[PDB]
């Protein structure tokens, strides 16, 4: 599952 | 339907679905600061102003 768009985790 | 949200360095971000957003919400990604808005609404609004305003946000899915 890809994280946010300009946030990394 | 449509969400975006601010990331860090304050570039707008989207639009994505209710079931994104949903994910990476329960996914722990965002923090009660993080500024969002459909392109529908007035303005940005940091999460927390919007739980304490209507007690959910609208993308949580449920029954």
């Amino acid at each position: 599952s890809r994280p946010p768009p300009g946030l990394t985790g | 339907q449509k969400w975006y949200y601010k990331d860090p360095q304050g570039e707008i971000q989207g639009p994505f679905n209710n079931q994104e957003m949903a994910e990476w919400f329960q996914a722990g990604y965002f923090t009660m600061s993080l500024l969002v808005k459909r392109a529908c609404d007035e303005s940005f609004q940091p999460l927390g102003d919007i739980m304490k305003m209507w007690g959910r946000v609208p993308f949580s899915p449920g029954p």
